[PDB]
């Protein structure tokens, strides 16, 4: 028989680290 | 950075009782809907272990005995009920502002019944004397509570320094505290004098505990 | 399972460089930002920086920007960190830890010690009870490890025969060299009819020393 | 039978990290 | 018949790092 279908899409990756504090007014 | 501040420093509770620790933040750490504080556990010789993330939620595989609540700038960690496994340092940290910052720590010790400590005194080994140093160890084992003061006395007369001391800490099995205390002389100095004694003041004994050994 | 195999411990002369490893396994390496933390014993956890490995991009705490140089290899599934111009303060214990909103998985930590002080095998000195002494149901023995560097040292009694009744006191720093001690308690009947020996391993200096405890 | 199908395409990249909170006062 | 489906695709990359905050008043 022919080969199977392609596998499902990969999981989404981890969220990035948070940024640093905003400069002064 | 953001400054997190933990209270209390160290705390003692009896197994089955409730233990509460509070983390307080310099500026509140809430992004939109929800706060971003996590609680970590750390045991001697080991990396930290995650317990709580986002204050309310609990990491999969952490017993229910660990409930953590907070909101806004002020959070707390609670354990019910305390267990022998749970002797640790506990840390709070935030994932809201880089650089990410951790608490200062809170030691968790078990409360148990006061226990007197067995004491043992040792002369310096012959081997060491050949080397030309002489030191006098005194061991203090299986006591509680932690607060204790050791006092060294040569020939009836006190010596304050040259002394080093080291403590053990409560453990998954042993809840008592043991303490070593070396007193380190030079050979010649050791030789001149005769009688040596470590003295022990602890809750459990009104009268200070003593072991002495006459040279020869 | 997810695992963070950290590299071996390290000693370095101040002003030298040092490179460290953290082989990651059990999850997609790329998908999670990896971080580095610094722990100095008896002080809190200090965030050094983090590196996303999918691109090599990095973000440092202000403090460590000149010191710390984070790297990653996608083939190796390994994260690296490099510390340069080492200065004692740098001497400490360094964790690499994975981040997915929080530091869920940690390595075991590489341990750095920075000093001029050169590697020294330990003098081991037995602690047989006092020449003049009163026996009880229990006898406490010990032996004293002195003048060794660098720090990792371990003691096993009667060839590992006794785990319980054994007290190991953490090392201290005495005149730029380390010093530790160990206590063991058997019954009065047992010693000295039986043999009690402390074996002391200081794998740093490629040296083990074995001491049979003798009475007088 | 036949051999299995090829590997699926790679997944979406993770969400971007949040911005830091407001700065000190003007 | 046909072979089975291939494994799931590789997971997305960790998200980009967070940016500097807004200025104060």
């Amino acid at each position: 028989g022919p080969p199977g279908p392609p596998g499902m899409p990969g999981e989404r990756g981890a969220a990035g680290i948070a940024g640093p504090k905003g400069p002064p007014g | 950075d953001i400054v997190l501040t933990q209270s209390p420093a160290s705390l003692a509770v009896s197994l089955g009782q409730r233990a509460t620790i509070s983390c307080r933040a310099s500026e509140s750490v809430e992004y939109f809907g929800t706060s971003l504080m996590q609680w970590y556990q750390q045991k001697p010789g080991q990396p930290p272990k995650l317990l709580i993330y986002a204050a309310s939620n609990v990491e999969s595989g952490v017993p229910a005995r660990f409930s953590g609540s907070g909101s806004g700038t002020d959070f707390s960690l609670n354990i019910h009920p305390v267990e022998e496994d749970d002797i640790a340092m506990y840390f709070c940290q935030q994932s809201r502002e880089v650089p990410y910052t951790f608490g200062g720590g809170s030691k968790l010790e078990i409360k148990r019944a006061d226990a007197a400590p067995t004491v043992s005194i040792f002369p310096p080994s012959s081997e060491q004397l050949t080397s030309g140093g002489a030191s006098v160890v005194c061991f203090l084992n299986n006591f509680y509570p932690k607060d204790i003061n050791v006092k060294w006395k040569i020939d009836g007369s006190e010596r304050q320094n040259g002394v080093l001391n080291s403590w053990t800490d409560q453990d998954s099995k042993d809840s008592t505290y043991s303490m070593s205390s070396t007193l380190t002389l030079t050979k010649d100095e050791y030789e001149r004098h005769n009688s040596y004694t470590c003295e022990a003041t602890h809750k459990t004994s009104t009268s200070p505990i003593v072991k002495s050994f006459n040279r020869n | 399972q997810v695992q963070l195999q950290q590299s071996g411990a390290e000693l370095a002369k101040p002003g030298t460089s040092v490179k460290m490893s953290c082989k990651a396994s059990g999850y997609t390496f790329i998908s999670y930002w990896m971080n580095w933390v610094k722990q100095r014993p008896g002080q809190g956890l200090e965030w050094i920086g983090a590196i996303n490995p999918s691109d090599g991009y990095t973000e440092y705490n202000q403090k460590f920007k000149d010191k710390a140089i984070m790297t990653a290899d996608r083939s190796s599934s390994t994260a690296y960190m490099q510390l340069s111009s080492l200065t004692s303060e740098d001497s400490a214990l360094y964790y690499c830890a994975r981040y997915g909103g929080y530091f869920d998985y940690w390595g075991q930590g590489t341990t750095l010690t920075v000093s001029s002080a050169k590697t020294t095998p330990p003098s081991v000195y037995p602690l047989a009870p006092g020449c003049g002494d009163t026996t009880g149901s229990s006898v406490t023995l010990g032996c004293l490890v002195k003048g060794y560097f660098p720090e990792s040292v371990t003691v096993t009694w009667s060839s590992g025969s006794l785990s319980s009744s054994v007290h190991t006191f953490p090392a201290l720093l005495q005149s730029g060299l380390y010093t530790m001690s160990s206590s063991v308690t058997v019954p009065s009947s047992t010693w000295p009819s039986q043999t009690v020996t402390c074996s002391v391993a200081h794998p740093a200096s490629s040296t083990t020393v074995d001491k049979k405890l003798e009475p007088s």
